[PDB]
């Protein structure tokens, strides 16, 4: 008799053993980025004669 | 049940201003029948940011 999550199971004759494992892991990775860039010019020149 | 999180938030803000004006104006007249008159001006703006 082998029982898991109440179900009747069987292990074959080839298998040795199989266990239920959580082994919960997860991973979650975020990364940003931003760049700014300005710029402004503005020459005035006046001549007279 | 291990949870770790690392927030790492950066924000950088840089801004510049500079402006320049410069006038200069001459104007010289001189008579002693003879008439003689001269007039000049000048002017320079700049701004950046």
């Amino acid at each position: 008799p082998h029982y898991i999550l109440n179900t009747r199971f069987r292990k074959p004759y080839n298998v040795e053993s199989y266990t239920p494992q959580t082994q919960g892991k997860y991973e979650f990775i975020l990364k940003e980025y931003e760049s700014y860039s300005d710029f402004e010019r503005n020459v005035t020149e006046k001549m007279a004669s | 049940y291990r949870v770790l999180f690392y927030v790492d938030s950066e924000k950088l803000k840089q801004n510049d201003f500079n402006s320049v004006e410069e006038k200069k104006c001459k104007s010289s007249g001189w008579h002693f029948v003879v008439k003689f008159s001269s007039h000049g001006c000048k002017e320079l703006e700049n701004a950046l940011k």
